[PDB]
DNA sequence: TCACAGGATGTATATATCTGACACGTGCCTGGAGACTAGGGAGTAATCCCCTTGGCGGTTAAAACGCGGGGGACAGCGCGTACGTGCGTTTAAGCGGTGCTAGAGCTGTCTACGACCAATTGAGCGGATTTGCATAACAAAGTCTCCAGGA
DNA sequence: TCCTGGAGACTTTGTTATGCAAATCCGCTCAATTGGTCGTAGACAGCTCTAGCACCGCTTAAACGCACGTACGCGCTGTCCCCCGCGTTTTAACCGCCAAGGGGATTACTCCCTAGTCTCCAGGCACGTGTCAGATATATACATCCTGTGA
C-alpha cells in the first residue's frame, strides 16, 4: 500500500487554489441562493448572467480575505486548526 | 482657416484631452474647468496606466506569454506596494491571489 | 425557492479557506461560514435591488451589483464601472 | 444605434510603449477601463472639494495637482506630478 | 461685518419639543451642527449619483428617498421616509 | 398682495426649507433641484435630529442634569444600535467610552 | 501596613478612565510632537490652538480603539498581559 | 525640536490602554505604541499641511485637520464640520 | 477549607458659594418669498428584438458516505521572573499674566479668462474579415514523499 | 539516532493539431476644434485687527526611580478524540440544444415644471445684558475588599 500523511495534501491544495483564478464554488446552487435571498425584498426579480457572476466574485473575495485573517488568529493562538471564534474575532476587529 | 488639431498631440499624450475636459465639466464636479485642467489630468491617468501595464507585461513574460490577462494585472499590482495601496480595495475579476503560505504551516 | 444555503457545499468552503492559507478546518467552521456569507449577500443584494427599483426595472444588471458593492468599501473591476 | 466611450484604444497604445510585442485580452482591457474610471472619479471628486473649500468655481491644474498628492502614494505622486506639470507647461507653449 | 449660517436655532427648538425643560451646552450644539452637515452631504451626494447613473439632471424627492435608505439602517430609514413623504405630500397639497 | 412666509411652516417642519433648496443646489450636487426635494430632506434631517436629542436628554437625566453635553450625545448614539452605525466612526470631542470591561479580567 | 493586591487597582483605573472625558496625553508634550513631525516636511509652519486639540483627540481616539482590539487579541490567546504582537495582529487584520 | 515622542510618557500610554479596557501591559508595549501613534499622527498632519499649502497659508486651522482626518474614515465632530 | 470582622480605604451624597457660560433681548441687512416669464427635461405611448426563463437528454466529474489511525488540541503542573504596588524624590506642565506683530480677513479695481454660439469635419465607433495564440491531447523526464532496513 | 536509496506518485517539460478570440480593415456619423463675442471670477494692492508666539515667575500635580513580593507566562508532559486521507457509491452540475415572449432600449411629441428675473421685508445674525446650573471646596455617610483569627 501507499499513501500520503495528513498535512501533506492540505499544503498542495493551498498552493494550487492560491494560484488559480476560477471559482471554487458551484454555480447553480449559488444562483439559487442569490434568488432565495433576493425574493425576501421583492418577488418576481430577474438577473442578468453577468450580475450573478459579479456577486460570486465579490463573495469569494470576501470570504478568502476573511479566511486569511482567521488563519492568522489561529496562528496567534498557536494553532493550525481554525475555529468559528477565530472568524468571529477577525470580523469584530474589522467593525462587523 | 487653420486645420483642426487634437490637443492630445500638443501635450504629447495618448489619452484624449477634449473628452476629459467634458467629463470634468459634468459629473457635477464644478461650474467651470480650466484650460490646463484636463491636460494635467490626462497626463496623470496615462502615467498610472503605463505603470500597471509595464509591470503586467513583465508578469506576462514571466508566465511565458505574449499577452496580458487579468491575472497578470493582479500580480503586477501587488508586486508594487505603491499600487497595492492605491488599489488596496479593488477586486480583480479572475485575479486570483498571491501564493503565500505561512512558515509555521510548513513541514519539518 | 428554498434551502440554497446548504447549496454551499463543504468542499467549496474548504477550497475558499485554502486560498486564505488555511490548512486545517474544524468541523464547526462550515456553519459559521455560511452565516457570514449570507449576511454579505443580503447586504449586497438588498442594495442592488434598491438601485434596480429606483430605475423602475425588474432585471438586476451588473451595474446594479457593482454600485451596491462599491459603497460598502469594495470596488469591483471587470464587470463595468 | 447608440454609441459608447471607453479607453480601450489608449490603453492598447500605452501597452506598446512599455511592451511593443505584447497584446492584451478583452478581460484585461475590461479591468483597465474600470481602473481609469476609478482614478478619474477620485481626482475629480477631491479637486471639486478643494475648489469648494477655497471658494472657487474653476478647477485648474492646481486642484488636480493637490488632489493627486492626497490620493496617490508619495512615489507615484511625484512621477504623476512631473508628467502633469509638463503637459500643462507644454500645452501652454504649444 | 461678515456673516455665518448654522443650525443652532433649529436644533434648539427640536430639543424643546422633546424635553421642554432642558438646555444644550455650546459644545453639544457644535456637535449637532457637524452632525447635520454630515448627514446632509451624504444624502445629497448619493442623490446626485443616482441622477447621474440614470442620466438625469434633476433631483427630486425620490432620489433623496432612495439615498435615505442606502444611508440609514432600515429602522431609521422608514421613519425618515414616512416623515419625508408627508412633508412633501402636504407641501404640494398646500 | 399675499403675505410671504417660510416653507418650513407650510411643511410643518422646524428645519429651514429655502436654505436646503439652496444647499442642495450648490456644492454642485446637481444641475437642478425639484420643488419637493428640499422639503423631503429637511424632514429627514429633523427626524434624525430629534432622535439623538431625545436619547441624550435621557442620558442627561441619568446624571441628574437639566442640560445636554457632548458626553450625553455619545451615550445616546452608542446605546442606540442604528445610530451606532450611521455615526459608527464619528469621533466626538470629549465623548469618552462605554464602561466595557471584559469578564475575563474580573477578579475571582 | 496595608496594601491593595495586583490587578485590583488596575480595575479601578479602568473604570475611571473609561468614565471620564478629559484628555490623557499632556498638552505641551503633544503640541511639540506635532511640530517635531511637521517640521520635517515644512519649516515655519504654525498651528491654531484648536487645530492642535483636534489632532490630539483624534490621536487618543485612535490609540484607545487600538488598545481595545489589542486587548481582545490577547484574550483570544488566553492572556491578560498585552504584547506588541497583539497590537500588530489587530492592525494587520484591519489591513494597516 | 527633537525627541518629543518620549513626551508621551508611560502613564499616558497606560491610561489610554486602560480606557480601552487593558489591564496589564508588557514592557515592550511602550515602544511599539509610540511607533503606531506617530504614523497615525504624521499622516494626519501631512494631509492637513497639504490643504494648508493649497490655500496658500502658513497657519493650520482646525478645518484642515478635520478634512485631513475625515477622508481616512474619521469624521470628527465638535471642531466644525 | 470557609465564613465573618473590622480596618482602612475609596466613592457617593448633601451643603453652601459664586461665577461665567448660557438664555434671552435689541437692532439691522441680506436672502428668502411673491408674482412673473420662457424653454428644454422628463413623462408618456408605441415599437422593435435581445436576452432570460424554462425544459430535455446524456455524460461525467464532484459531492456523500464510511473506515482507520495518527497529530494536534486540550488540561494540568512547576519554575522563575517581569510586572504591579507604594514610598520618597525630582521635574516640568499648568496657570495667569505681559507685550509684539505676522498673517488672516475684508475691501475695492481691473483684467484676462472660460462659457457660449455657429460652422466644419476627422477621430472614434460598430461591424466584417483574418490568422495566430492559447487550448487540449499525449508521452517523457524530473522533483519530491515516505518507508525499511543498515552504518 | 539518522541516513540512505529505492519505490512510488505527482508535477513539469516538451511535442502536436485545432478553434475561436483578438487584431486589423472599412465606412459612417457627430463630438472635437476654429474662431469669434460676452460678462465676471480671480489676481492684486492695500489696510485693519485678531490670534499666535515668546517670555516671565510660582504652585504643585505628575512623572521618575527603587524595592519587595507575587500572580502570571511559559515550557513540558500525557491522554484522547477529531480531522485527515483513501476507496466505493450516488448525486446533481455541465454542456449543447431549442422555443417563447417579457422587458430593456429606442424614437417621437407634449407640456409643465423649474431656472432666471425684479421687487420687497422679516428671519436670522452679531452683539449686549441678565441670571442660575453647574463647578468648588468641604464635610459626611456608605460600600467593598484584604488579611486575620477562629470554625
Amino acid at each position: 500500500p501507499h499513501r500520503y500523511r495528513p498535512g501533506t495534501v492540505a499544503l498542495r491544495e493551498i498552493r494550487r487554489y492560491q494560484k488559480s483564478t476560477e471559482l471554487l464554488i458551484r454555480k447553480l446552487p449559488f444562483q439559487r441562493l442569490v434568488r432565495e435571498i433576493a425574493q425576501d425584498f421583492k418577488t418576481d426579480l430577474r438577473f442578468q448572467s453577468s450580475a450573478v457572476m459579479a456577486l460570486q466574485e465579490a463573495c469569494e473575495a470576501y470570504l478568502v480575505g476573511l479566511f486569511e485573517d482567521t488563519n492568522l488568529c489561529a496562528i496567534h493562538a498557536k494553532r493550525v486548526t481554525i475555529m468559528p471564534k477565530d472568524i468571529q474575532l477577525a470580523r469584530r476587529i474589522r467593525g462587523e | 482657416r487653420a486645420k483642426a488639431k487634437t490637443r492630445s498631440s500638443r501635450a504629447g499624450l495618448q489619452f484624449p484631452v477634449g473628452r476629459v475636459h467634458r467629463l470634468l465639466r459634468k459629473g457635477n464636479y464644478s461650474e467651470r474647468v480650466g484650460a490646463g485642467a484636463p491636460v494635467y489630468l490626462a497626463a496623470v491617468l496615462e502615467y498610472l496606466t503605463a505603470e500597471i501595464l509595464e509591470l503586467a507585461g513583465n508578469a506576462a513574460r514571466d508566465n511565458k506569454k505574449t499577452r496580458i490577462i487579468p491575472r497578470h494585472l493582479q500580480l503586477a499590482i501587488r508586486n508594487d506596494e505603491e499600487l497595492n495601496k492605491l488599489l488596496g480595495r479593488v477586486t480583480i475579476a479572475q485575479g486570483g491571489v498571491l501564493p503565500n503560505i505561512q512558515a509555521v504551516l510548513l513541514p519539518k | 425557492l428554498r434551502d440554497n444555503i446548504q447549496g454551499i457545499t463543504k468542499p467549496a468552503i474548504r477550497r475558499l479557506a485554502r486560498r486564505g492559507g488555511v490548512k486545517r478546518i474544524s468541523g464547526l467552521i462550515y456553519e459559521e461560514t455560511r452565516g457570514v456569507l449570507k449576511v454579505f449577500l443580503e447586504n449586497v443584494i438588498r442594495d442592488a435591488v434598491t438601485y434596480t427599483e429606483h430605475a423602475k426595472r425588474k432585471t438586476v444588471t451588473a451595474m446594479d451589483v457593482v454600485y451596491a458593492l462599491k459603497r460598502q468599501g469594495r470596488t469591483l473591476y471587470g464587470f463595468g464601472g | 444605434r447608440s454609441r459608447k466611450e471607453s479607453y480601450s484604444i489608449y490603453v492598447y497604445k500605452v501597452l506598446k510603449q512599455v511592451h511593443p510585442d505584447t497584446g492584451i485580452s478583452s478581460k484585461a482591457m475590461g479591468i483597465m477601463n474600470s481602473f481609469v474610471n476609478d482614478i478619474f472619479e477620485r481626482i475629480a471628486g477631491e479637486a471639486s472639494r478643494l475648489a469648494h473649500y477655497n471658494k472657487r468655481s474653476t478647477i485648474t491644474s492646481r486642484e488636480i495637482q493637490t488632489a493627486v498628492r492626497l490620493l496617490l502614494p508619495g512615489e507615484l505622486a511625484k512621477h504623476a506630478v512631473s508628467e502633469g506639470t509638463k503637459a500643462v507647461t507644454k500645452y501652454t507653449s504649444a
